[PDB]
């Protein structure tokens, strides 16, 4: 008959497991989601406060200590303004060791 | 100085909160296997006001993870994030209501809401001092719309001191996803006005256009929009959480914004965005952050903000800048366009500063809105509205769980009056 | 933990659930045997200790050969021992002996396996009925069981995929008398009817796959697949999932509205499908071309009301908003008033699994409408038409009167017909 | 309407840009060595050790013999591992039975009151059972405590085995005859190498057990549970699930 | 279980592909060139010779 | 050529070369075995 005819069954039609699985960072995008919002140059430790770096700190180190000089084309006299100091490492005051 | 309470519910919320609790991870140096490895002690700090402790120097969040579906709570601890949120912090039912408010606001989303309640005052009894209740749903279905908006008439029950704000998520004109929206879109606005203080509106229209016009993606997913959502999120409280030079805070930003009793709709923004062709080309500077702010094409709502006026425009900065480069660009934009403020109130925008932005970025901004041009999303659904209703279609599901047709038609007469306040002020 | 009690009725019932329960042992691990990641199969699959998983829906004919072949067929230690209900009698083409005698002396053991599968399950959503309007064990046997069922369990969801007999063509005489008794008796307690034909989908099988004289063996298979990219929700994963309960409230807007017609998109075969591309777009603008309908009816000549697109497999989230987009600017697709939004979107990511060295190829994006439309008025006019000229020469009634229900029966079903047709024509026009 | 990767059409520029940036990333991952791949295949290795164990000069066992520790094939319930089940340690430590019989270097015990680098051991005396991580050079333990309201089993809720690094008295195994009315005839007799004999604990005088019942599903896919609970019929002999056996190198 | 398995797995996967690809295509394009080149230039020159 | 050929390889080519004839069969030969 035609139901033994058709019905004859099928050692190794096993289904796959991978489509699913990829289809689900199709949709997803796992490390994606830095990639989507990280801006200029990658960098780790970029960041401090105000107060630490004006009033403890003392200010930038490795800039000029004096000179301010007034430059030829965009009429203006950065080599003070133009650094915004991020000198060392962060605001470190002695918590994490508590 | 306080610490926040955070509610999220849906099967939206919980894609979105995602994102959320793990930008909060990222700028506290928070590993996702619970403990602290972050750089500075600056970080350290306010640590309170999103983790609490216990033993071994873990923090874990505030988090309240709500739904009726078990679909999107097998996807949220299974993601990176899982053994850093709570595990009894997982309330749920069996079945899943499925965009009817009935059984969200009356039945089958209302027996797990004695336990959402005392799960509630578990925690926020437990933390010293709480600035408020913060939520993040979608209007557009049956857990969000049905459990949270009906909590959000249960906790202001019991607490009217503190201060409600809202990442609500309205339907989209153009291209719905669903034949009874402008049931639960309605039925829930007429919630929120009584109750809601901040209430933020934000769509997947003006989003789907922020990842094609402006970032200039060409496969824009959820994903990719719901992190823009979820820097927002952690750019609006940044001086609950560091110093800098003018902290504001969740009561700072409600007495500069609403003025009314009623008048109480906002509008979002976020503003340092670009592609990622023109990453090095670009200088992410005052006069560049600015003039994107204020643009229509980098708002995150239905609305052309043009069509109308701001009666008050809201901010945030961060990053370690100077205050004359944003003290005349914000008098500026006052000053060349009377056109699209209005005369009656003499300042329209507050200031706000940081001292760091999120971790990436080198300064940042928040744009906040309180614009009468909100009112065109609150015209579609109306127009939406009555002409379902004159028809009387689909009324037996909203009949069959225990609501009425005076539960309906009230439910309109609270969107007709907010408009009917919105044009008064329009010029 | 989210089971689906199935029922098939008749020999239409069990000779399409062949190929149901075929394609659920196939998409899983399951062996035609009862032995063997994803824990998703606990949904229609039991356990015991062995590993041996043996599935939980009734299979009903009192026409004993079919469930015979099964039982000796490849596929008897698999199906358990007693959800699988013979007798020695069949209804034989008639509503009087399937209704009153041969279903009254055997309901009883239905409504007893039916119990104990209910509370031997723990989250049973609805019930969904395989079953046929054109002959004696699915239509008697099927209201007498929709009675006795929405009795005892109440208010819950009931989907009925139907093997409607064909418009023109046919196969027994007397089909419009089993057709509209067994009507009137459904649309008081069906929640949504699902319709399929038979030479709608022999055109398709003759026009796209390009094989020619087909079984229903190999129309089955198309159904088979039909209700799997229906029930894939729970089935596996997803973005948006969608329960038994939306359908059931996103597609039917009235008291007696409830008739859906079916369609599946991506119809295509092996030596085909590497040379066409698949876009989402050129499968949304097929799906919705009349010469693609599983029922023959052509939708011109009215207006939808509410439609259901159910995807499955890799969508792009984005283009499904496009596609739509692109479908709401035509005016050859209608619509009514009272329906602005007029659609739902579900999703599912798994690829559709197809049989080996069958006539269908491997599929990577599967679409399911189930829209209703005011053109199915249209196909019930016939089924009263062909009523009207057999009724006034009172042929073949003695067939009906000598088994226990009166003649009187068939004039209030088709006052009920006239009510329905009253029904639909004044739901689909404009109001001002 | 829409084209492969590398055909120059529509939004291809942005892209190239961002598949430029994340192929060079994931470069540097793997030069740097920090990828799941290089990380795990290092760990596998150290684990999995070809090593060799120590044969015996008489039947009998020795300390400081190199010596696995081995659970017979038995012949009570459907679910079932098939034959020869062993005592590896499965870190994620912990400790579990795996189908295996070769010495790989996390089945490798060595046999540790006694003095004597070499001597010979005794029913009813107690011992330790010593083990070694890759690099670590450090010797582990074999422990279970007196069971808390804190401290059960993983899939069994019974008293739980595990490896620990102190010393202590928790620690000290003793070995006897599974034939009950013998044993007090065989308390200080010499113990064969390849001889099924019980493993009881000498502080809660449980027993080491394998649950061939439920599974442990690890990174090397080889399924069993451990724990120490001592098991008896009707007729009050120990049950097949309890016979230990601690097998040596063939010479 | 599932969660960190599969997570595992096409971290896995990704990686793969990416490395494993770009390799096997660049080595097979500059040594098929490489040879075909060396091999008709000798072959070229003796036959004229 | 640029071919460094062992003595038995290069008996094993003219035997398999002369096997496929009843240059094209040397570069064949060595390019199949």
């Amino acid at each position: 008959c035609i139901y033994r005819k058709e019905y004859v069954p099928m050692p190794d039609h096993r289904p796959d497991f991978v489509s699913r699985w990829y289809s689900k960072s199709k949709m997803e995008g796992l490390p994606y989601k830095h990639l989507i919002t990280h801006h200029q140059e990658p960098s780790h430790r970029y960041l401090i406060s105000t107060y630490d770096d004006h009033y403890n700190r003392h200010n930038y180190n490795p800039g000029l200590p004096a000179l301010r000089t007034w430059n030829g084309q965009k009429l203006l006299w950065l080599p003070e303004k133009s650094d915004f100091p991020l000198v060392a490492p962060p605001t470190n005051y002695g918590l994490l060791e508590q | 100085m306080r610490e926040i309470v955070h509610l999220q519910a849906g099967q939206c919320g919980n894609q979105i909160g995602a994102k959320f609790w793990e930008v909060i991870s990222d700028e506290h140096g928070i590993d996702p296997t619970g403990t602290y490895h972050g750089d500075s002690d600056l970080q350290l700090e306010r640590i309170n006001v999103y983790y609490n402790e216990a033993t071994g120097g873990k923090y874990v969040p505030r988090a309240v993870l709500v739904d009726l579906e078990p679909g999107t709570m097998d996807s949220v601890r299974s993601g990176p994030f899982g053994q850093i949120f709570r595990p009894d912090n997982f309330v749920f039912g069996q079945s899943g209501a499925g965009n009817n408010w009935a059984k969200g606001h009356y039945t089958e989303g209302a027996e797990l809401v004695d336990s959402v309640l005392d799960v509630v005052r578990k925690e926020a009894e437990s933390c010293d001092c709480l600035q408020g209740f913060q939520l993040t749903h979608s209007l557009g279905g049956g857990t969000g719309s049905g459990m949270g908006t009906l909590l959000i008439s249960k906790i202001r029950e019991e607490y009217p001191d503190r201060i409600m704000n809202t990442f609500s998520v309205v339907p989209s004109p153009k291209v719905s996803d669903t034949v009874v929206e402008p049931y639960n879109a309605t039925l829930s606005v007429h919630q929120l006005v009584e109750n809601t203080d901040e209430t933020y509106c934000i769509d997947n229209e003006a989003l789907y256009d922020i990842c094609f016009r402006t970032l200039k993606l060409t496969t824009p997913t959820y994903g990719d929009l719901n992190h823009l959502v979820s820097a927002t999120m952690s750019g609006v409280t940044t001086c609950l959480r560091f110093p800098g030079q003018l902290n504001a805070d969740l009561r700072k930003l409600a007495v500069n914004m609403v003025p009314f009793p009623r008048l109480h709709f906002f509008m979002p923004g976020f503003a340092p965005l670009t592609s990622r062709g023109s990453q090095q080309y670009r200088a992410l500077t005052v006069p560049e952050l600015t003039q994107q702010m204020f643009d229509a094409k980098n708002m995150m709502a239905a609305c052309d903000p043009r069509h109308g006026r701001y009666l008050t425009v809201a901010a945030v900065f961060r990053g370690r800048m100077s205050m004359k480069e944003v003290d005349e660009q914000m008098l500026n934009v006052q000053n060349k366009n009377s056109s699209y403020f209005v005369e009656w109130i003499p300042n329209n925008v507050k200031t706000a500063v940081c001292d760091i932005p999120p971790r990436g970025l080198k300064m940042s901004a928040t744009f906040i809105g309180n614009s009468t041009a909100i009112q065109e999303l609150f015209k579609r659904i109306s127009e939406q509205f009555t002409a379902m209703f004159r028809r009387k279609a689909f009324l037996h599901w909203y009949t069959g769980e225990g609501m009425d047709e005076m539960e309906f038609t009230e439910a309109e007469s609270n969107m007709n009056d907010l408009v009917s306040e919105y044009q008064q002020y329009q010029d | 933990m989210r089971e689906c009690i199935s029922i098939h009725v008749g020999q239409a019932g069990v000779q399409i659930g062949n190929a149901c329960w075929e394609l659920y042992c196939l998409e899983h691990g399951i062996q035609p045997d009862g032995q063997m990641g994803d824990d998703s199969f606990n949904t229609f699959f039991s356990e015991t200790g062995a590993g041996k998983h043996v599935p939980r829906a009734v299979f009903v004919d009192l026409e004993p050969t079919v469930i015979d072949e099964v039982r000796t067929g490849t596929y008897r230690q698999l199906f358990h021992p007693e959800q699988l209900i013979t007798g020695k009698e069949d209804a034989a083409n008639n509503y009087a002996r399937g209704h009153y005698t041969i279903g009254k002396e055997i309901i009883d053991l239905v409504l007893d396996r039916i119990r104990k599968l209910a509370d031997q399950c723990t989250g049973l959503q609805g019930f969904l009925v395989f079953h046929s309007f054109g002959g004696g064990t699915g239509s008697g046997f099927t209201s007498l069981l929709m009675e006795r069922l929405s009795v005892d369990y109440g208010k819950k969801s009931k989907l009925e995929f139907s093997i409607y007999p064909a418009p023109q063509v046919s196969t027994a005489v007397v089909e419009p008398y089993n057709s509209i008794l067994t009507t009137h008796t459904t649309l008081e307690h069906s929640d949504c009817a699902f319709m399929v034909d038979n030479e709608a989908i022999y055109d398709i099988c003759r026009r796209n796959l390009d094989i020619e004289r087909p079984t229903y063996t190999n129309l089955n298979r198309l159904i088979g697949q039909i209700v799997s990219s229906i029930t894939a929700s729970l089935r596996f994963d997803g973005a948006l999932n969608v329960d038994l309960t939306e359908f059931q409230t996103n597609l039917v807007p009235y008291p007696r509205i409830h008739f859906p017609l079916a369609t599946y998109a991506p119809v295509i075969s092996a030596e085909k499908a590497y040379h066409e591309q698949l876009s989402v777009a050129e499968i949304t603008n097929a799906c919705f071309e009349p010469a693609n309908q599983m029922v023959k009816c052509d939708p011109r000549h009215g207006k939808y009301m509410a439609c259901c697109l159910l995807y499955r497999g890799d969508v792009v989230p984005k283009d499904v908003n496009a596609a739509i987009a692109t479908i709401k600017t035509k005016r050859t697709i209608q619509f009514v008033d009272w329906c602005p939004t007029g659609f739902k979107v579900g999703i599912n990511y798994q690829p559709p699994t197809v049989v080996p060295g069958g006539d269908l190829a491997k599929v990577q994006r599967a679409v399911c409408m189930l829209s209703n439309t005011t053109a199915i008025a249209e196909a019930w006019a016939r089924l009263d038409h062909k009523f009207d000229l057999m009724y006034a020469k009172r042929a073949f009634v003695h067939w009906y009167v000598g088994e226990g229900m009166e003649e009187g029966e068939f004039s209030e079903a088709r006052e009920d017909m006239a009510a329905l047709e009253k029904d639909y024509e004044e739901v689909g026009v404009d109001s001002v | 309407n829409v084209y492969g990767p590398g055909v120059r059409m529509g939004n291809w520029n942005e892209d190239v840009y961002l598949e430029e940036e994340r192929m060079r990333h994931f470069l540097e991952k793997r030069e740097k060595g920090e990828l799941l791949i290089q990380r795990n295949r290092r760990v596998k290795k150290n684990i999995l050790r070809p090593m060799q164990l120590s044969v015996s000069e008489d039947g009998y066992v020795h300390y400081g013999d190199k010596v696995i520790i081995v659970n017979p094939d038995q012949v009570e319930a459907g679910k079932f591992m098939r034959g020869d089940l062993s005592l590896c340690m499965s870190p994620d430590c912990g400790v579990s039975a795996v189908q295996t019989i070769a010495p790989m270097g996390r089945n490798t015990f060595t046999i540790l009151n006694s003095c004597e680098m070499g001597q010979v051991v005794v029913y009813g005396q107690n011992f330790c059972l010593g083990i070694a991580a890759g690099l670590e050079g450090k010797m582990l333990y074999l422990t279970s405590d007196h069971r808390t309201l804190l401290k059960s089993s993983l899939k069994s809720g019974l008293q739980e085995v595990t490896l620990t690094d102190e010393v202590t008295h928790l620690n000290c195994w003793q070995a006897a005859f599974l034939d009950p009315q013998l044993r007090l005839e065989y308390e200080g007799f010499p113990v064969r190498a390849n001889e099924k004999i019980v493993i009881y604990h000498r502080h809660t005088n449980r027993a080491l057990a394998v649950h061939r019942n439920l599974f442990l599903r690890t990174y090397f896919g080889k399924e069993m549970e451990v724990v120490a609970h001592t098991y008896l019929d009707s007729h009050k002999v120990e049950k097949p699930k309890n016979q230990w056996m601690l097998v040596t190198g063939n010479p | 279980v599932e969660r960190q398995r599969f997570l595992r797995v096409l971290q896995n996967e990704q990686f793969e592909l990416d490395m494993e690809e770009a390799i096997q295509k660049a080595e097979a394009n500059k040594m098929l060139r490489d040879r075909q080149l060396e091999q008709e230039e000798r072959l070229a020159n003796e036959l004229a010779r | 050529i640029g071919v460094k050929l062992s003595k038995e390889e290069f008996e094993n080519v003219w035997n398999l070369a002369s096997k496929k004839h009843q240059v094209e069969t040397i570069r064949n030969v060595l390019d199949e075995l």
